[PDB]
RNA sequence: AGUGUGGAGAUCGAAGAUGAUUAGAAACCAUUGUAGUCCACACUGCAAACGAUGACACCCAUGAAUUGGGGAUAUCUUUUCAGCACGUUUUCUGUUUUUUACGCGAAAGCUUUGAGGUUACAGUCUCAGGGGGGAGUACG
RNA sequence: UGCUGUUGCUGUUAAAGGGUUCGUAGUUGAACUGUGGGCUGUGCAGGUUUGUGGUCGUUG
């Protein structure tokens, strides 16, 4: 249920603001613990230096090794 | 019914049918009360019997009389008693009226089973009791067909179409009223005449 | 998914709050007293064939004068309700029977 | 070979009741789908098989699998019939399908939106039909809109005859056997609601079954 | 145990309409009767059925028995209105708000 | 406590209308609530009505003929522009062909038809059909 | 029986038993009584549910006693309902 | 049985784990400070 | 009755039946609604070839009160009479 | 439950001990047993603190009941808290409910005691939620 | 995407009514001051006035 008051404007847009955080990609696209966490930090592709050639292991029921390098 | 468009009497007490109706105490009502039913009630009793009113019971007599007379093939319709007093009394009625009965167990999918043999679809059903002809009831909804009852003061009423308030317990009670409604079909019919009283005794209807 | 509509004790949601509970007849488990199962028991002290003999050699006791019996009120917790036979599992549909006196 | 196992069946047979109009009138239910297939002109019912999924049953060794079929049936002209009935092989599910969305034909009513120009061509008020949790709301719309709705009950719109109207689903409406029902129970609310041009009083009429019952007794 | 199938008991109760009156309580009677009037390859049904047709003989002795049809051997209102009705006080109370008024022959008890 | 004396008038005949009564009471009356059932009495939706003075808020008896299929009130009282009319019947009304919205204008309680070929705007009380 | 309810003008019998204040109208259930003292028959306008000590001037002889409803009249004391 | 899925061990000692483990990280961080 | 074209067409496909007692419409697929033929009756007792019919819905029928909806109509139209004459 | 200070300590009893039972048994069972349990004052304010159902207000079908107060009019007791008390029938307001009508709901189920009167979505206010975890954790 | 919901969400059991009260801001908040009147033409509904198959005493 909600407020429906001619005059309850107030209480409508301060509702609807402290619930929007509740919305996970709202709130990523509103704070920047994800932007700092990503590695391109906001950049559709980055340029690095490949360290080593890597094998990392197929998670079950899947079994191979996929080929992946260290940038 | 007692109203007709021509504003005449004919179609009303007598001072014969209450003295019918009282001795075969036609007026008592199981002691029990239902809500559908406290408009046909006059009064509780000392011992706490509930008493039908007359004026109501015959109108709506008449009523469920000028239903059936309008069926123009009476074996469309049914007349249906799973008590064992009413057996005789749907028998009779059936022979002087013309209508198609049937007593006992009603089999469940009579109305609505068709590819059975035994299938038949009434255009009006009649039921002693409502309580426990709930089965022809309940399939009558089904297929489209009005029900007319011998309801008593504590009556399910669901898919009643017609109550008639009456004792529907009591071997003279359930033959009297059934006599009386096929006198008043008759009647309407026009197959006997009204001024002279009917020859057909009501011990004929009655249970054994 | 609620399997009785009183919860399985006489408590409606807006009578009382707490119930004093009561200690079970066999095994001792508190329970609330709306809750466990009780019984009145009115139990012969002898049973019929030594209470011949008693009623024999008394002179207080015989035809005339009934012997004593034992009155208790007993009351179970579920546990010991059912594992004692004094009440078993009901289909869902027999589940809302109830009695009012002893049968 | 069809030998008629109704009364209402024995009169269509005979040609006594020769629209399904008169059947809707009177509410008379339809048990034999050989009653449908005479009143509607031939080559002009259609249908067609919109979903077929199994549904498995649990026994102590593996498990018994059945098909349920859900069939539509439609002249495209205000009759919608809907049916949905499982067998232990496909093609028995689709042909008791077939019958069972015969039996349930039912006339929805066709409306306009604004000027009353032509032919309807939309639904005439706003309707709803759950089945489930799938709910389905029927919106009238001008004309050249066309169904504006997912093609599960797009396909029942088209069957229906209906052209233009909005529609919007709730509920989890991958269930398609409940959007299909909720689509049929929407459709069959437009003649249910009384709308003012249907205020005035209706002259009173014998059913077929009391108009023809001497003919019928002599059977 | 000895329970009759219901292949016995049905054939045993068409023998019984259709045959009443060629039937005895004797077994060995029935028994002749039975196997010319029925045509089947097992002896010890027809035995069985004699046995049955016998103890429905038995039964139909003792009143009907249902199942069998044998459709060979298948005004008070007046006295009591002479007598008076005798009606409660409170249903002479409605006959007296009547149009027709408190009918004759009753009383208040 | 009871906020809108119309919306519990609204309530109360479209619960009356679903059961499928003859009759209804309404307390307590006002004069919005007569006013509407006066252009709902106008438009054929319900019958004679009976208003009943007790030296309070009165109470009003509705005869309802079973053509009012349903009616209720829109909280709180929305402005609505001539231009909005046609926003007002998409959103509430079922149909475009039939249904009125009751607006108060400064020219009074009135549906919606009559308040557009009136030229002027108000505030929308409820909804009837 | 067969005589369907109507609000506006309800059955005495059916209005009879409803609440003071479910009534069609809401109205009082009480009245006034002219009483006559046991001693000196001065008459003296008793309220039907006074609750307050009606003393009769003159011998000033309690003539009823207070309920939780309707006053209880003293023993032997004339009391005639009066109009309105 | 009256409940369903823990899921990943009893939630009441999982609690009560996570108290202990508070306790001694306040500890450490008090011997710091 | 029901819905017109501009031109003047009919356009629907049929007029249902309205309840008499709730005027609601009886759809083709409640097959609870029921209707009900009374014999019209001169005046001798014998009925005449015509008959008064009223068509009840089927959610009336469920509810148990399509008693007193016919009671009610029955009264209306002149056929019954709610009390008994004078004595 | 826990904490502080006084008192109390019969009963029962976390920790602990011992005897059993076990592959093991730091448990269930037996005998005990400390803190506690009880009281006063002061803290704590985390419960399945549940009707897992926020508050106020309106309509709402049926039958038996039940608690309290009032209206009206078969039975029992009736030498003083007594012109009594109970009890019968009917009614009424207020309370805790029960059995079996719409309607609602994913269903279990709810139903004048709503979870009904809602896509035909608007009586008023307010609190909370937005896949599972991490986590009611880290930091302040 | 009616999964941010003013239009337009959900909160018994799925995530979610605060343990209970009180309570400022804030939101919301019961009726009433009020039918205009005649005149005319024109199309509708029912309080009574002469006349013209039913019940009812015996023309009523
Ligand atoms: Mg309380
Ligand atoms: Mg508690
Ligand atoms: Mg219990
Ligand atoms: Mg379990
Ligand atoms: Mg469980
Ligand atoms: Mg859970
Ligand atoms: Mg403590
Ligand atoms: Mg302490
Ligand atoms: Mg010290
Ligand atoms: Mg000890
Ligand atoms: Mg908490
Ligand atoms: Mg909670
Ligand atoms: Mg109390
Ligand atoms: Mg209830
Ligand atoms: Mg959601
Ligand atoms: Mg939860
Ligand atoms: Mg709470
Ligand atoms: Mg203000
Ligand atoms: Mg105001």
């Amino acid at each position: 249920t909600k407020t429906n008051g001619q005059n309850a404007a107030r209480k409508l847009v301060r509702l609807r603001c402290r619930n929007r955080w509740a919305d996970k990609g709202w709130k990523r696209a509103h704070t920047f613990s994800a932007r700092k966490a990503n590695p391109f930090g906001g950049s559709s592709h980055a340029k690095g230096i490949v360290l080593e050639k890597i094998g990392v292991g197929a998670k079950q029921p899947n079994s191979a090794i996929r080929k992946c390098v260290r940038v | 019914m007692s109203a007709v468009e021509s504003g005449s009497k004919v179609l009303r007490m007598k001072e014969s049918d209450a003295q019918k109706l009282l001795a075969m105490r036609c007026h008592i009502g199981t002691r029990n009360q239902s809500s559908a039913m406290k408009k046909y009630i006059y009064g509780r009793t000392a011992e706490g019997s509930h008493i039908i009113d007359v004026h109501m019971m015959w109108e709506k007599l008449i009523l469920a009389a000028r239903v059936i007379a309008a069926v123009e093939n009476p074996k469309d319709v049914c007349v249906c008693s799973s008590r064992l007093y009413g057996t005789r009394a749907i028998y009779k009625f059936s022979q002087h009226v013309g209508t198609s009965f049937h007593g006992g167990r009603f089999i469940p999918g009579t109305f609505t089973n068709q590819i059975q043999k035994k299938f038949v679809q009434p255009r009006v059903l009649v039921v002693t009791d409502p309580r426990t002809d709930h089965q022809a009831i309940r399939e009558a909804s089904l297929v489209n067909i009005p029900v007319i009852a011998l309801c008593d003061t504590d009556a399910p009423l669901e898919y009643v179409d017609i109550a008639i308030p009456c004792n529907n317990r009591g071997i003279k009670s359930i033959g009297m009223m059934y006599w009386l409604l096929a006198r008043e079909v008759l009647r309407l019919r026009g197959t006997i005449v009204r001024s002279v009283p009917w020859e057909e005794k009501v011990d004929l209807f009655f249970y054994r | 998914t609620t399997k009785r509509r009183n919860h399985g004790r006489s408590k409606p949601a807006h009578s009382r709050g707490r119930v004093k509970p009561i200690h079970c007849f066999n095994c001792g488990r508190l329970t609330p007293k709306d809750k466990a199962v009780g019984r009145f028991v009115v139990r012969r002290m002898l049973d019929a064939a030594s209470a011949r003999d008693v009623a024999e050699a008394s002179p207080v006791y015989g035809a005339n004068f009934p012997m004593p019996r034992l009155y208790m009120k007993q009351r179970f917790c579920i546990a010991c309700a059912i594992h004692s036979r004094t009440v078993r599992a009901r289909p869902v549909g027999n589940r809302k029977i109830r009695y009012t006196k002893k049968v | 070979e069809w030998v008629p196992c109704t009364k209402l069946g024995r009169l269509v047979k005979a040609q006594k009741v020769t629209s399904l109009e008169e059947i809707f009138l009177f509410s008379m239910p339809i048990k034999e789908h050989q009653i449908v297939d005479t009143l509607i002109a031939e080559g002009q019912l259609h249908d067609e098989m919109m979903k077929i999924y199994p549904v498995q049953k649990a026994t102590s060794a593996g498990q018994r699998t059945r098909f349920k079929a859900f069939n539509v049936v439609g002249d495209c002209d205000g009759h919608i019939g809907i049916g949905a009935r499982v067998g232990k092989e496909v093609s028995l599910a689709i042909r008791a399908s077939m019958i069972a969305a015969k039996l349930n034909i039912v006339p929805v009513r066709r409306g306009y939106w604004g000027n009353k120009i032509g032919e309807p061509h939309t639904i005439p008020m706003k309707v709803t039909g759950k089945c489930g949790s799938v709910a389905v709301r029927l919106v009238p719309a001008p004309r050249g809109t066309g169904i504006v709705a997912a093609p599960v009950p797009k396909k029942i719109l088209e069957f229906a005859g209906v052209e233009d109207v909005y529609t919007s689903s709730r509920g989890k409406t991958r269930t398609h056997g409940n959007l299909i029902m909720a689509t049929f129970y929407a459709l069959r609310k437009t003649y249910g609601f009384l709308t003012p041009d249907l205020w005035a009083d209706t002259e009173p009429s014998r059913d077929p079954t009391d108009e023809h019952a001497e003919l019928l007794a002599e059977m | 145990g000895k329970i009759r199938t219901k292949t016995v008991k049905r054939a045993s109760r068409q023998v019984v309409e259709k045959y009443y009156s060629k039937l005895n309580f004797d077994f060995y009677q029935n028994k002749r009767v039975i196997m010319d009037v029925t045509i089947a390859e097992s002896k010890k049904l027809k035995n069985k059925i004699a046995g049955y047709t016998t103890h429905i003989m038995k039964r139909l002795a003792r009143g009907p028995v249902r199942g069998i049809s044998l459709k060979l051997q298948e005004s008070d209102v007046d006295k009591v209105i002479q007598s008076g009705v005798s009606v409660d006080k409170k249903t002479m109370q409605m006959l007296q708000r009547l149009e027709i008024g408190v009918p004759r022959r009753v009383k208040r008890a | 406590t009871m906020m809108s004396v119309l919306a519990n008038a609204l309530r109360t005949i479209a619960s009356a209308e679903r059961r499928g009564k003859r009759q209804v009471l309404i307390r307590p009356s006002s004069k919005v609530v007569v006013k509407f059932l006066q252009v709902m009495q106008k438009h054929g939706y319900i019958g004679e009505f009976e208003i009943i003075d007790d030296h309070r808020a009165g109470k009003i008896v509705v005869n309802l003929n079973g053509r009012l299929n349903k009616c209720g009130a829109i909280c709180p009282r929305f402005d609505c522009a001539t231009t909005d009319y046609e926003k007002w019947m998409k959103n509430i009304l079922p149909s475009r062909q039939f249904g009125f919205v009751v607006l108060t204008t400064s020219l009074g309680i009135m549906d919606h038809e009559e308040a557009r070929s009136r030229n002027t705007g108000g505030k929308v009380l409820g909804f009837f059909y | 029986g067969f005589f369907d309810a109507d609000l506006s003008y309800p059955t005495v019998r059916t209005e009879r038993m409803k609440h003071k204040r479910r009534r069609l109208v809401q109205g009082p259930n009480s009245y006034f009584m002219d009483v006559s003292c046991p001693r000196c028959r001065q008459v003296t306008v008793v309220y039907s549910h006074a609750t307050t000590s009606v003393e009769c001037k003159g011998c000033s002889k309690k003539l009823c006693r207070p309920t939780g409803g309707k006053a209880l009249l003293v023993e032997g004391c004339g009391y005639r309902r009066k109009p309105d | 049985g009256t409940v369903s899925r823990p899921r990943g061990m009893r939630p009441k000692w999982h609690k009560k784990r996570i108290k202990r483990l508070k306790l001694r990280r306040r500890r450490m961080r008090q011997r710091s400070k | 009755i029901g819905m017109f074209n501009e031109e003047g067409e009919n356009v629907d496909l049929y007029i249902p039946r309205k309840c008499h007692a709730t005027t609601t419409l009886i759809e083709a697929h409640d097959h609870a609604a029921v209707q009900i033929s009374i014999a019209n009756v001169g005046p001798n007792g014998v009925i005449n070839g015509t008959t008064t019919t009223l068509c009840i819905a089927g959610y009336l029928r469920s509810q148990g009160e399509s008693d007193h909806a016919i009671n009610h109509i029955t009264i209306d139209r002149g056929i019954m009479r709610i009390k008994t004459g004078k004595p």
